[PDB]
């Protein structure tokens, strides 16, 4: 069966790319499409971007294109990276397919001076 | 982009009725509504996609209906478990987006 | 079962396809035309020992399975054979993961060679919707 599972710091500084990891168990990323979403604190949910088959990409032009996610068959996992971010970029990070039935446990990233 | 509501956003219920909970959208969407649970520190779960469609493993008592710009998740028999928060995502235009979510409360 | 014109606008009209991702009614009452010529039950085997089924002809070797062709991916994770329905619900869910991919209607051939950059809108005109 298919699981996800996120990965990568927890705790991250302003101005800095946040990475993280969204590692593929149960299948192939070469038979999905992947997406990223994440959840600000007052549940507010907001969709990222996914990556299809082809490569091709659509991102949330609320990310201001600084948003990066690009995937490894050999892995079998995907990224999600995110450039010169702020404290409004403080949430809870989740992996999930495309069409929302598998979804990572979601971490929390935290962006933070100190 | 597409804006999605969810009013009420908050629902107090005993358990063992019946409810509704409203999504509309700012411009039609078709059937491309998907519903959402997310309880306390848990990753949202697929209920419904397609507006109306049903998802193995979902108790039975979840359904979907609507169209165009107006949908609604029904619950028959509301029961304990289903405490919690209930978001509706539109996948018809991107930016996919979220309602702003509807807490579904004891009395 | 083979749709007529009207019907089946109706029936994606139904099924949640008027302006899916960017692409009007027209363009898919257009693709199944030319694709399936509104037949719910086509099958067509290509060259590279894929076959496309039903009424939007899907593809074994990147959406459906149908376990006999070389390299599949199964992008749709569903059995080709759920495709071949009077009920276009199945295909319906598919064509729209399909779509979504950056190559648009593209993925249909005959639809690109006799739909795009003409009046797809002709195609629902005429009909009650």
């Amino acid at each position: 069966d298919v699981q996800l599972q996120e990965s990568g710091p927890s705790l991250v500084k302003p101005s800095q790319t946040l990475s993280l990891t969204c590692s593929v168990t149960g299948d192939s990323i070469t038979s999905d499409y992947w997406s990223w979403i994440r959840k600000f604190p007052g549940n507010r949910l907001e969709y990222m971007g996914y990556v299809s088959y082809s490569g091709s990409t659509y991102y949330n032009p609320s990310l201001k294109s600084r948003i990066s996610i690009t995937r490894d068959t050999s892995k079998n996992q995907y990224y999600l990276d995110l450039n010169s971010v702020t404290t409004e970029d403080t949430a809870t990070y989740y992996c999930a397919n495309w069409d929302g039935d598998y979804w990572g446990q979601g971490t929390l990233v935290t962006v933070s001076a100190a | 982009d597409i804006v999605l509501t969810q009013s009420p956003a908050t629902l107090s219920v005993t358990p063992g009725n019946s409810v509704s909970l409203s999504c509309r959208a700012s411009q039609s969407i078709g059937n491309n509504l998907h519903w959402y649970q997310q309880k306390s520190h848990e990753s949202p779960r697929l209920l419904i996609k397609a507006a109306s469609q049903s998802i193995s493993g979902i108790p039975s008592r979840f359904s979907g209906s609507g169209s165009g710009t107006d949908f609604t998740l029904s619950i028959n028999s509301v029961e304990t478990e289903d405490f919690g928060m209930y978001f509706c995502q539109q996948s018809n235009s991107w930016p996919y987006t979220f309602g702003g979510g509807t807490k579904l409360e004891i009395k | 079962k083979v749709f007529g014109r009207c019907e089946l606008a109706a029936a994606m009209k139904r099924h949640g396809l008027d302006n899916y991702r960017g692409y009007s009614l027209g363009n898919w009452v257009c693709a199944a035309k030319f694709e399936s010529n509104f037949n719910t039950q086509a099958t067509n085997r290509n060259t590279d020992g894929s076959t496309d089924y039903g009424i939007l002809q899907i593809n074994s070797r990147w959406w459906c399975n149908d376990g006999r062709t070389p390299g599949s991916r199964n992008l749709c994770n569903i059995p080709c054979s759920a495709l071949l329905s009077s009920d276009i619900t199945a295909s319906v869910n598919c064509a729209k993961k399909i779509v979504s991919d950056g190559n648009g209607m593209n993925a249909w051939v005959a639809w690109r060679n006799r739909c795009k950059g003409t009046d797809v809108q002709a195609w629902i005109r005429g009909c009650r919707l």
